């Protein structure tokens, strides 16, 4: 219960929520990548 | 043409985002110990 | 006007951060989400 | 073909994200005090 | 080496990872735009001729 | 008609690189609690 130990355990906390927005970027790149290969590969010759 | 798809994608994406909500919910849920 | 309050509000401020990071990237799904719509429903039948 | 249209969500994107950046420049300044 | 100090240098940290991500998501923005331009400047007018 | 293939592989890059020192930036913060 120390107020030491309790700041330490929220930037923890803080830190996994900015680990899985990281993860959610990571799959943004590869469905805005999936809309390039879409075009490029079946919109673009037709 | 086929119709595009990435929903398995797009719902990892929801997935992902609901599990930093909740960290941020046990971080905040120290800091008004606090 | 502690140390430990100041380190305390940072947090408060980083947290507050992250969470209009969240809110930014659902909105990134939608908007990926309109663009998958106006593909399958104005291209797709055109071409 | 009508043109491609999300000019509503994407500014909505635009100020959550400014939102964030001024959330982290008050972290920072209150982290130079100490 | 103070554990004020430890905790202080830790949230630099984890605030400088969200910036790099806050630059990421803008980048992300101008992705999206290259696609609508995209749509509207090379799809629409060659489906439409 | 003949057209041209949809190009932001730079634009895309950067979020790549702005991921992967994003995640560094975590490590480094997770380094420090553990000295506390």
């Amino acid at each position: 219960r120390s107020d030491i130990e309790k700041l330490k355990e929220a930037i923890r906390d803080t830190n996994k929520a900015v680990q899985s927005v990281q993860s959610s970027i990571g799959n943004l790149i590869v469905a805005i990548k999936s809309v390039q290969d879409y075009v490029n590969k079946e919109i673009v010759p037709s | 043409l086929d119709p595009i798809d990435x929903s398995i994608v797009l719902n990892k994406i929801k997935s992902q985002l609901e599990e930093s909500k909740e960290w941020i919910r046990r971080s905040n849920k120290i800091l008004d110990s606090i």
